[PDB]
């Protein structure tokens, strides 16, 4: 019983163009991939580390002996999106998420204070919305009256859109009702290299 | 001392044999905690029947009345990579199993143990490890979870936990 | 044709036990090795252990024993995983999967989800996130719906009753330290519209029998 290192653990890769993924054991070959897509259980690709399963596209090949694999994509489809994972007895990798890459887009940022039914349940919810972006590396951070907030936001990833390849994401700051009124400016300020510098969206309470 | 196995149903005197050799099952998972654990063997007769060392009698976990070693203890996997291979270990020095006829069987503890040492050694050896555990079955059918073996045109069936609970360094 | 058919989707109480079945067809059920392996939501692949179903015997990785119990019956072609004494990091979905003569799985189930939680079925409260000025970088106006404090997954958003998806964005729901989800959806449109133009979005949450339609207003 070995461990699988898979390399990278996300690979972007543009239309057409070729993916690589190496699998090394901390140890014929019997190494086999598999695909995974949302929702459904994996789906095996590759078996004895060059044999390709039945139906399988030509455009998927392995190679490699000994301790050092590769899985290679030769034009890459929109459909091939998904994990890979690599498998050797009864260890598996990681897992590569391959996904499209595209030129980069800047985030469009939106604020939304509490709504007024919130407050009579007791609790407010400050969201902030970043739009269609690319790639999915950003940092968001809540400042309420120019302190920076630990602890009580959460964030949420949509997956890469089918349509246009962006990435968009909601962050969420959660206050009781008595805290949220004992301040006044809310702020999340984005940072994301498509823009020159960060972006604040605020507003006062009220 | 004597470690006494309970046997359904209870085996004639005629039915004591020697003990050539087992076979095993390695457990996966990780832990690496420099330790690798063996049970009896969690496969079927294919297992069994592949090891080679059997003789007439037909028996599980135990081989009884089979080929012994030439010199020392011997162990072979069809791959010691792969936990669903199992461990073929043939002893060189027999170990008497003793029937009373009363429902139980017994063997000397003194001799188990050393042969049990043996074993690790060869175990130690073979997965370069420093500490070797034998713990009992992981469970399955009544003939492979104990020691089953044929005598005479009847099955007996034999607990076998108390041969595999020791700890090898 | 071969086919691995597992059972529902369960939640299951921390400390309890939940036993997942996995019925095998198109094949000598008895011939191949049975292994489970599961993966936590976003995470990889774990495998469990493996059951002859020849024998009955089994071989768990290390990690489960004692918790584990796999178990099958011949005469149905249906293997059992039984993990007990369950902790919330046991949220996952499940999979039996048939060994090959290539040392790989080419036949999965189609998994089983395990939520553990000690949540009980609630529905949701859906807020407006209106749009403002404060939201309105064009051009464009950005509008949603929150969709706060619910139990179990899933809950479904539609706007306008499908007629409003160009710019939709649903995000997947968080799990808050109340052990309830929440998440948000979203869309842009055009500035112009907020005036002359209804949006709702469109809640439904199976479990508890909730369905919503908030209209989502400027201001
Ligand atoms: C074990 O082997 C010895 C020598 O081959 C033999 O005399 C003895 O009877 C055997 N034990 C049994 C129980 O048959
Ligand atoms: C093993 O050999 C002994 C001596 O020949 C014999 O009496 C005994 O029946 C054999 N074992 C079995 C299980 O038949």
């Amino acid at each position: 019983d070995i461990v699988m290192t898979q390399s990278p653990d996300s690979l972007a890769v543009s239309l057409g163009e070729r993916a690589t993924i190496n699998c090394k054991s901390s140890q014929k070959n019997y190494l086999a991939w598999y695909q995974q897509k949302p929702g459904q259980p994996p789906k095996l690709l590759i078996y004895w580390a060059s044999t390709r399963e039945s139906g399988v596209p030509d455009r998927f090949s392995g190679s490699g002996s000994g301790t050092d694999f590769t899985l290679t994509i030769s034009s890459l489809q929109a459909e091939d999106v998904a994990v890979y994972y690599c498998q050797q007895y009864y260890s598996f990798g990681g897992g590569t998420k391959v996904e499209i890459k595209r030129t980069v887009a800047a985030p469009s940022v939106f604020i939304f204070p509490p709504s007024d039914e919130q407050l009579k349940s007791g609790t407010a919810s400050v969201v902030c919305l970043l739009n269609n972006f690319y790639p999915r590396e950003a940092k968001v951070q809540w400042k309420v009256d120019n302190a920076l907030q630990s602890g009580n936001s959460q964030e949420s990833v949509t997956e890469q859109d089918s349509k246009d390849s962006t990435y968009s994401l909601s962050s969420t700051l959660t206050l009781s009702k008595a805290d949220y009124e004992k301040h006044k400016v809310y702020a999340c300020e984005v940072t994301h290299q498509g823009l020159r510098s960060p972006v604040t969206k605020s507003f006062n309470r009220g | 001392d004597t470690i006494t196995l309970p046997c359904r149903p209870a085996p004639p005197p005629h039915c004591s044999s020697n003990i050539t050799g087992l076979i095993l099952t390695r457990q996966g998972g990780y832990s690496n905690a420099n330790t690798v654990i063996f049970r009896p063997s969690g496969g079927d007769w294919r297992d069994i029947a592949r090891c080679q060392i059997a003789g007439t009698v037909v028996s599980t976990q135990l081989f009884l009345n089979g080929s012994l070693a030439e010199e020392e203890v011997v162990i072979r996997s069809e791959d010691w990579r792969d936990n669903a291979k199992s461990i073929c270990v043939q002893l060189a020095t027999s170990v008497e199993i003793a029937c009373t006829g009363a429902g139980h069987c017994a063997i000397s503890r003194a001799k188990w143990a050393n042969t049990l040492k043996q074993i690790a050694s060869k175990l130690r050896e073979q997965y370069g490890a420093k500490t070797i555990i034998f713990k009992p079955s992981s469970g399955g059918d009544p003939e492979f979870v104990n020691h089953s073996f044929n005598c005479g045109g009847e099955f007996f069936y034999c607990a076998s936990t108390q041969l595999f609970a020791s700890t090898w360094f | 044709q071969v086919q691995l058919v597992q059972s529902g989707a369960e939640v299951k109480k921390p400390g309890a036990s939940v036993k997942v079945s996995c019925k095998a067809s198109g094949y000598t059920f008895t011939g191949y090795y049975m292994h489970w392996v599961r993966q936590a939501p976003g995470q990889g692949l774990e495998w469990m252990g493996w059951i002859n179903p020849n024998s009955g015997g089994t071989n768990y990785a290390q990690k489960f024993q004692g918790r584990v119990t796999m178990t099958r019956d011949t005469s149905i072609s249906t293997a059992y995983m039984e993990l007990s004494r369950l902790r919330s990091d046991d949220t996952a979905v499940y999979y039996c999967a048939k060994i090959s003569g290539s040392y790989s799985f080419d036949y999965w189930g189609q998994g089983t989800l395990v939520t553990v939680s000690s949540a009980s079925t609630k529905g949701p409260s859906v807020f407006p996130l209106a749009p403002s000025s404060k939201s309105t970088s064009g051009g464009t106006a950005a509008l949603g719906c929150l969709v706060k404090d619910y139990f179990p997954e899933p809950v479904t958003v539609s706007w306008n009753s499908g007629a409003l998806t160009s710019g939709v964005h649903t995000f997947p729901a968080v799990l808050q330290s109340s052990g309830l989800y929440s998440l948000s959806s979203v869309v842009t449109v055009p500035s112009s519209s907020l005036g002359t133009q209804t949006y709702i979005c469109n809640v439904n949450h199976k479990p508890s029998n909730t369905k919503v339609d908030k209209k989502v207003e400027p201001k």
